[PDB]
RNA sequence: GCUGGUUCCCUCCGAAGUUUCCCUCAGGAUAGCUGGCGCUCUCCGCAGUUUUAUCCGGUAAAGCGAAUGAUUAGAGGUCUUGGGGCCGAAACGAUCUCAACCUAUUCUCAAACUUUAAAUGGGUAAGAAGCCCGGCUCGCUGGUGUGGAGCCGGGCGUGGAAUGCGAGUGCCUAGUGGGCCACUUUUGGUAAGCAGAACUGGCGCUGCGGGAUGAACCGAACGCCGGGUUAAGGCGCCCGAUG
RNA sequence: AAUCCGACUGUUUAAUUAAAACAAAGCAUCGCGAAGGCCCGCGGCGGGUGUUGACGCGAUGUGAUUUCUGCCCAGUGCUCUGAAUGUCAAAGUGAAGAAAUUCAAUGAAGCGCGGGUAAACGGCGGGAGUAACUAUGACUCUCUUAAGGUAGCCAAAUGCCU
RNA sequence: AGGGAACGGGCUUGGCGGAAUCAGCGGGGAAAGAAGACCCUGUUGAGCUUGACUCUAGUCUGGCACGGUGAAGAGACAUGA
RNA sequence: UGCCAGGUGGGGAGUUUGACUGGGGCGGUACACCUGUCAAACGGUAACGCAGGUGUCCUAAGGCGAGCUCAGGGAGGACAGAAACCUCCCGUGGAGCAGAAGGGCAAAAGCUCGCUUGAUCUUGAUUUUCAGUACGAAUACAGACCGUGAAAGCGGGGCCUCACGAUCCUUCUGACCUUUUGGGUUUUAAGCAGGAGGUGUCAGAAAAGUUACCACAGGGAUAACUGGCUUGUGGCGGCCAAGCGUUCAUAGCGACGUCGCUUUUUGAUCCUUCGAUGUCGGCUCUUCCUAUCAUUGUGAAGCAGAAUUCACCAAGCGUUGGAU
RNA sequence: GUCUACGGCCAUACCACCCUGAACGCGCCCGAUCUCGUCUGAUCUCGGAAGCUAAGCAGGGUCGGGCCUGGUUAGUACUUGGAUGGGAGACCGCCUGGGAAUACCGGGUGCUGUAGGCUU
RNA sequence: CACAUGUUCC
RNA sequence: CGCGGGGUGGAGCAGCCUGGUAGCUCGUCGGGCUCAUAACCCGAAGGCGUCGGUUCAAAUCCGGCCCCCGCAACCA
């Protein structure tokens, strides 16, 4: 699905309707110090073999995808995120299709 | 290669007619419907000889087509050629199945064998017309043709002029008075409801 | 099984009948709803926004809420214990007023007439509906003929 | 979570093999059915019922000369075209046709077709929680103390169809969650004492008279007895009764 | 008089199977020069082989004699070398920060990469063209994955049709 | 023979039946011997195998400590024309 | 050698090896959903009942506003004909609306343009499966910011019916948000609310086989015998009569059709038995049936004799020795 | 009686052809500078009033089609409940009540709300 | 460093 | 999930680390050579997976995407 890298949509702090900065958010890393990956560690570590279930029945093909509006408006730079059906195909601000054109 | 008619005599389904889902139907035995000398007016076959069922059961196409050579085999012999015109008001159009072995009834549904006719009580089976002086010559046909049916079937002249809707006895003046035209095979109907123009093409 | 959908087997109860089809008339739209009101249900297939769903098809509610453009009513439905006194929110076009509360209500006008008068006369009318009573006894005439005689047919075959 | 067993009497009430979920299918939980404990009122209120008005259907039936699909046969057509020829250099010039198409007919249908369209059914309403008045509030809607809703005060009893029944309500709670048969409707299967659905009634849980015998058939349901009379069945003997 | 199997003597399921099964001499491999090869042992400057030294020890496959043991390393194994170097943990090093912490370079063995090995496990088909009747193919080309069953043998203890 | 839970010694309708026994005999008593092992279920196990999921003995490699002494060389960093 | 770190490691250890199923297994998903039908005219209603479809796709195929009519057919017009392009007429929609199907729609919900992101934020209520619990989907509202249109209004995704996912964990976002446990600051961490990373066995374990060396608890809730219902199939017997029989349907036959019997075949079902009814054949022996091979008695033949066919009463007596 | 503007019911209103329209009207019609949009004032928009019922529209007619409403079809088909009714079954008959749809044959071819006109 | 072969009777 | 590499005429390999000609074989149309066949020698097609940029100039150096395999990894 195609959606435009720009879009005026509401912002919360501001309280109005102002340009939006569209982009797609990726999983961060894991950062290692969370407070049940620490628990992790110290449950896996020693002897016991391993403690917590691995997910290997995997039937999704795809992902919901999700955006990362950033406000361009200035000393706001509220972030959000908005959640669009699932797809495997996903491109920013290209291709308008160009309603009554050659196919070839 | 079939099984007997026994199995498939009763009317125990709903209609299951060849459609765009009952799909891969072989053709039915029986395709031609009338024969004789059907290219003939009503002026001439005045005599209407019907079959009549008795029972509510299933005809197959097969029987039909059994009924249909040995009563014209005959037919032909008794008056002539071209000395009579008989139809078959049956076209059969429920569609019978098999379960066909090699499992058990694990996921067991039928494949069509072939056609059959369903048939009420009283419903018109076969329709003989000829002239008047070969009415013992239709009944004992249709006597023969009964043998190739299942079930009990019985023999009725009927009072109507040849193929047609209307009575015999009264046919004749509403042609004299022009309330009735030929066509062929059947008779046109003509009621004072069209536009005059239309009476005036008649009536001159 | 069947299957759980919201308009299964709908294809003749959510259609509109023989040549009704095209616009939808603006008498339905612009009807007046009170609280309280006696209203029967009787989906539209034109609209669908506000569609009831097809349990409610031919039930009667009463009116406990009205909206800008839908009306709110508590139905009674049935499910297999008891029923629930429940409460559906369904556009104008498949709201239509109840006739049936309105065969009373214009016998208690009638009635509370014949109530204020012969007030002042104490006479007691039959003021209650009664059934189909017996038919009172009554002279039957012919006038000099002879009721003529009926015969059953001789069987002949129709057929 | 699987078999076997589970110890005195009497009285009263008294089921289910079903909804949903669970690596659930020999089992549990949850609703349903039942029992007990009671409570709030009576000496208006509620009905596996009917009637009066009001809507809902798309099933049986019927139709296709009405739509969609399938389909038989003859008629009248004209150039709307074409294959075989024939008089033609050729020509919608002529000419017998034969083909599809068109127009009025005609035979036969459709669980996944329908113009129509039942019977049986499903909701209502049949008054006091209803009417008719007069007036206040509104921050909602508003040519208009407009509309709507809510508050007050007041008057109407002639209990506003029939029939019958004293009603409502709150706690725990066992057992059940393998069903089967039959009138009718009906799916798959040739058929089945086969498998799978709907309503109702039975066996399960129930004895008794009868069908010689007996799950489910007919009658009829049960504290212990006497008299009388019957249902269904019967009345040559077995065997009560037409000896 | 013949066929099959096992060469044979021997042993085997005490208590249903004495054999075509096991073993066997022969044959062909693999590892090891002793701080070693194989193995035991919780442990030790431990122990068995070993009171032993490649004509030995330990692990294998086949099964007398005769004859022969063909092709294939693509796959799975085993083994060889190697800064020609992708990946690569702990520890150590450098940088930032108030520090926990983060980043970077470096980066062993082993996996990959490249050779070898089938008396290692194993596998050994089609298609198309093609010889003076037809048929067939002496010959030529291609893949899948590396060749396509060579010598021999049989309707076998191995062939459904039978 | 019938029906029954779909093959009765008991029930029904009939045939009918007479103390106590001896020697054989294997038709029946769905004879006895053993909670079927063939089949299925159990969220019951056991033996064995591997490309099942977790581990682990053993083994190989690297670091730290036991670990001292001297001499060259060499790689990176750095200084740097 | 001791301790760490990585590799190898069925040599050894523990555990697993889903469910439905006309027995099991194989095959399929009837396991999560959607349409029409079965479905017996409210609704609900089953089978491995039928035809099917889904785990997508869309910056527009969403939301307004504006203008047109589509499929198809007829008449014409240079190339141009059956279909290239233009005009006129008919055209209730027979086209199109993303998909499977149903419903619905004509100055639209279809085709073409202009502008936009209501596919935005936040409470609650109701419907759909329902236990009247969730998830998902949807329906009216309410509070705001907007888009569009002149305005009325329309729109908080797709014309409606499906297009999808709990706990814990992780990630991101938001507040001049709380705690960080003696007080203060900072980093960090734990919270609150929202979204995402998925459990397709789809109300969500993390999971390969074999046993003929097997064992245990059970089941006739369930197969492999017989028996029981039925006779698809097998075998057998009939009715009509187009013809064969040198001519002649019926001496003997008999197609195309059609009606029945049998449990000496295979099927279908699971009703009896898994606290056991010993599971193939051959040998020996007893009895019974006729659908009669021969013998007794007969009738009819395409019966000259002989030999040989069809039919009847008829089970009394026989139906062999051997090779494989 | 009739018309215009806005409608309600949505064919008794639609469809095909023919005839008649006094007055007001509705329209046909004449132009394109301005407002407006097209390839073109054909459409739309604007500015008008020389002609006209030719067309639209209104009314009437067709042994008209269609539609609406009735008779027939027919107490037929079907169907609630019942029987120790028949029949080997298939199916049918009876009691009890309810009760259809074709073909075919008749009648009709728009009412009506508000505001504003004409027939003064 | 390669070079293979020229259908039969006369 | 992060460290890599590679996609090339009708088909198989370079040219890429460094930008300057898209090349080499094999199949095809032919031309030569030998008296002729065979063999051999030659001319011609027809193509850097995709987007953008740095650059005098790109297949080449870059970044992002489609098709593959090498690894190391794994609590919804
Ligand atoms: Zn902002």
């Amino acid at each position: 699905v195609n959606v435009p890298k720009t879009r005026r949509t509401f912002c919360k702090k501001c309280g109005k309707h102002q340009p939006h900065k569209v982009t797609q958010y990726k999983k961060g890393k894991d950062s290692l110090y969370a407070q049940g990956k620490r628990r992790y560690d110290r449950k896996q570590s020693g002897y016991g073999g391993q403690t917590k279930p691995i997910f290997r029945k995997k039937a999704k093909t795809t992902k919901k995808i999700v955006l990362r509006l950033e406000c361009v408006e200035p000393n706001c730079r509220s972030k959000r995120m908005l959640a669009i059906k699932r797809c495997k195909h996903f491109e920013l601000g290209g291709d308008k299709k160009r309603k009554g054109q050659v196919i070839q | 290669g079939r099984r007997p008619a026994r199995c498939y005599r009763y009317c125990k389904n709903k209609p299951y007619p060849k459609s765009r889902f009952c799909r891969g139907v072989p053709d039915a035995k029986i395709r031609i419907f009338d024969l004789g000398r059907k290219k003939a007016k009503v002026d001439e076959f005045p005599l209407c000889g019907h079959m009549v069922s008795d029972e509510y059961e299933q005809l197959s196409s097969e029987a039909l087509e059994a009924a249909r050579i040995c009563a014209n085999k005959y037919m032909v012999k008794s008056c002539g050629k071209d000395g009579f015109h008989i139809r078959v008001r049956l076209h059969p159009f429920h569609v019978i199945r098999i379960n066909k072995m090699l499992t058990g009834m694990r996921g067991a549904f039928g494949k069509p064998q072939g056609t059959v006719a369903r048939v009420h009580i009283g419903q018109v089976i076969m329709s003989i017309r000829t002239k008047l002086q070969n009415k013992e010559h239709v009944v004992e046909a249709l006597r023969r043709a009964k043998f190739k049916f299942p079930g009990r079937q019985k023999i009725h002249i009927s009072k109507k002029w040849g193929f047609t809707k209307f009575n015999a006895d009264e046919f004749e003046d509403m042609v004299a008075e022009k309330r009735l035209i030929p066509d062929g095979c059947g008779v046109k109907y003509i009621p004072n409801r069209g536009p005059l123009d239309k009476w005036r093409a008649l009536h001159s | 099984t069947n299957t759980k959908g919201k308009r299964r087997g709908t294809r003749y109860m959510f259609s509109r009948p023989f040549r009704k089809h095209g616009v939808v008339p603006l008498a339905t739209y612009m009807r007046i709803y009170k609280k309280g009101d006696i209203v029967d249900i009787k989906g539209m297939g034109t609209v669908q926004k506000g569609m009831p769903h097809k349990c409610y098809h031919g039930k009667t509610g009463r009116v406990y809420n009205v909206t800008q453009h839908a009306v709110g009513i508590v139905v009674n439905k049935q499910v297999k214990g008891k029923i629930l006194a429940k409460r559906i929110n369904v556009r104008i076009e498949h709201i239509k007023h109840s006739k049936s509360r309105d065969s009373f209500l214009k016998r208690v006008k009638e009635n509370d007439q014949k109530k204020k008068e012969a007030k002042e006369k104490g006479t007691w009318v039959q003021l209650k509906r009664q059934p189909a009573p017996p038919r009172e006894a009554h002279f039957v005439r012919t006038n000099g003929k002879e009721p003529e005689l009926l015969e059953p047919i001789p069987y002949e075959f129709m057929a």
